[PDB]
Parts: C-alpha cells; structure tokens; sequence
C-alpha cells in the first residue's frame, strides 16, 4: 500500500573544489506522491531549488529529482532532506564526492 | 501526441 | 535502434484539499518532451524539449483541450473507484496510468501498452493482443465491462497503430540530433580500503543516454550478482544518467574482479579494472 523512498544525494558532473556544479537529491521507489524534499547546505535550507515533473517507473512508484547550483569546497556540508508518509521523522542523507 | 481516447472506470 | 512513446498520467484525490491533482508527462526513450499540471497557474499541454517547440497552434491547442478533457475523465473515475473499492469519501486516492507504443528501427510498430494503477497496484492492463483486458480484481471486472460494451480496446488499438507510431516518426525525425544519438558512459574503477583484509570496488558509468545499462562485476570470470551492491540509474540533470556497482573484494584479490559494462552508446561491451 505504501512505499519508503530510496535517496541520492549526488552531483551532476564529478566534484572539483572551486568549480560550478549541480547538487542533485534523486527520490525514487516512493509510492504515495506526496514528498517533502529539502537540499541543505551546512544545515541550513538552500532556497529556489528546482524539480522534474512528477512521474513513475514501470512499477508504478513515483520519481524526482530535486537540484540547484552549487560550488562545491573543502569546508562546505551538503545533504538531502526527505520527508514521507512512510517516514516517522525526516531522513537526511549528506553528500559524498564518491556516491 | 496523447491518446484522444475516454477511458471512464 | 529501437524507440519508444510514453504518456504517464498521475490522478491523485485529496478530499477536503479541492478537486484531484492531474499530471501527464510525455516521454520519447528517456527525454520528457511535454507535461500538463492542472495545479499550474495557467494548465496548457507545456513544452519540455527544443525539438517539440516547432509543434504549431493547432497542435498545442488540440493536446490542451485533450489534457483537461482527461482530468476530467481521471477525476470522475477517482470517484467511480472508490465506489468500487467501497472506500471512505475521507481517503486520498491515485489513478495512475502508462500507455504507449515501441517501434523498430525501421519505425513499425514492435508492441503498444496501456496500463492502469489504482493505489499502485495493478488494476487493468491492455493485453499484447490490443483486444482484450487483464482485470486484476472484481473492482477492475466492471471496467473490463464497461470497456468491453463500448469497444475501447478497438479504439486503442487505432490509436496505438496508427496516431501513436506516426508520432513518434516524427518526433525521432524532428530530434534526431538527440533522440538518435546515444551517449556511451564515462567509465572508471575507485578503491575504498574497509579494514586491513577488504575493500570496495566500484565501477562507474556517467554521461550515458539513454538509461539502459547493464554494470555487473565477475571474480575470476564468474558474476558476482549475490555481492554487487548496483545502486538504482539516477539522471543527471542534463539528459544523462548515472550508475554504479560496487563489490567487497579480500584485500590484494582486487586484480581477480572486472567490471563489465554494456550500453548502446558502445560498439562492444567494456571491461575495466583497478588501475592502481
């Protein structure tokens, strides 16, 4: 009846300290529609962050993804935080250059 | 271009 | 090669919260080219890539009038379900609903879908044939009925057959640029360290379209399908997709493990190692 969404947390292109990218939060496997999906930097909510056009796989669970620009450092936390029906409390997934 | 066929339940 | 034509319709209730939410989402292969959000300021059938721009007024405005006339039809079917269901006037609910045709490289017709979901399980499908149902219970029974009375498979099937496949000749025609081309993945092979005797493997492809990838690892030639870790295809947000698979290896073994990767943007399947 209801399905937890899997999460991935990446970038768009392989991450360069200093250079311009995407920070992407793909939810998928999730079923019903309804998502809360925030993309944090150090904590905080990154605001004006875009997303696809709600759609399904060939087993009638929903996905999106979820990205803003970014410019990725040393020193700068990133993470995806994702709430859900099936979820008691949010789910916050970080960021890692090698996922 | 979507299908221009009623499908009611 | 070979290319398909998608339509995913969402129909979801939300008693209490006005009427139900109506998206459909256009697909060719892996490349959205429209959607229709009856939740938009303004709902019109919406372009979603360059080579569908082109499409003139009386196409727009014909796929517009299509969309709200389907939010209609979905809106009333949401209540004819729940009746169905015997289902509280309280719940939310979701129709949803796939249909489309694959084509050949030479542009005939290989197969048509139209399948139905309500709640995300199975609630009718049209079969191979393109003249019967599959009902998947006695709810899904009354609308095999109902369809059966009015002849609908016929009308699908001419749609499926006919609008379905010239269509999608087009739109392969007016992208050809994108919609034929296939974009091999980027590859490479990471090593993690877990402890002193294992670490991680993993096999990355990037840049790929369409989706389609096959990644699998094999110790001393034999498939590791028990042990990869192969997270799930992820778009990138510029068209392409991303994969990965990853394999714990006994540490010092890392020379016995390949990846093997095929797509079709490849002439012939690839296989990568560890380069230390």
């Amino acid at each position: 009846i209801q399905r937890t969404p899997k999460i991935q947390v990446y970038s768009r292109h392989p991450a360069e300290n200093g250079k311009s990218n995407f920070l992407n939060c793909y939810v998928s496997g999730f079923h019903p529609s309804d998502i809360e999906v925030d993309l944090l930097k150090n904590g905080e909510r990154i605001e004006k962050v875009e997303h696809s056009d709600l759609s399904f796989s060939k087993d009638w669970s929903f996905y999106l993804l979820y990205y803003t620009e970014f410019t990725p450092t040393e020193k700068d936390e990133y993470a995806c935080r994702v709430n859900h029906v099936t979820l008691s409390q949010p789910k916050i997934v970080k960021w890692d250059r090698d996922m | 271009l979507s299908s221009p066929v009623t499908k009611s339940f | 090669g070979s290319h398909s034509m998608r339509y995913f319709y969402t129909a979801m209730s939300r008693p209490g919260r006005g009427e139900p939410r109506f998206i459909a989402v256009g697909y060719v292969d892996d490349t959205q080219f429209v959607r229709f959000d009856s939740d938009a300021a303004s709902p019109r059938m919406a372009p979603r890539a360059p080579w569908i721009e082109q499409e003139g007024p009386e196409y727009w405005d014909g796929e517009t009038r299509n969309m709200k006339a389907s939010a209609q039809t979905y809106r009333e079917n949401l209540r004819n379900a729940r009746g169905y269901y015997n289902q509280s006037e309280a719940g939310s609910h979701i129709i949803q609903v796939m249909y489309g045709c694959d084509v050949g490289p030479d542009g005939r017709l290989l197969r048509g879908h139209d399948q139905s979901a309500y709640d995300g399980k199975d609630y009718i499908a049209l079969n191979e044939d393109l003249s019967s149902w599959t009902a998947a219970d006695t709810a899904a029974q009354i609308t095999q009925r109902k369809w059966e009375a009015a002849r609908v498979a016929e009308q699908l099937r001419a749609y499926l057959e006919g609008l379905c496949v010239e269509w999608l000749r087009r739109y392969l025609e007016n992208g050809k640029e994108t919609l034929q081309r296939a974009d091999p993945p980027k590859t490479h092979v990471t090593h993690h360290p877990i402890s002193d005797h294992e670490a991680t493997l993993r096999c990355w492809a990037l840049g790929f379209y369409p989706a389609e990838i096959t990644l699998t690892w094999q110790r001393d030639g034999e498939d590791q399908t028990q042990d990869t870790e192969l997270v799930e295809t992820r778009p990138a947000g510029d068209r392409t997709f991303q994969k990965w698979a990853a394999v714990v290896v006994p540490s010092g073994e890392e020379q016995r493990y390949t990846c093997h990767v095929q797509h079709e943007g490849l002439p012939k399947p690839l296989t990568l190692r560890w380069e230390p």
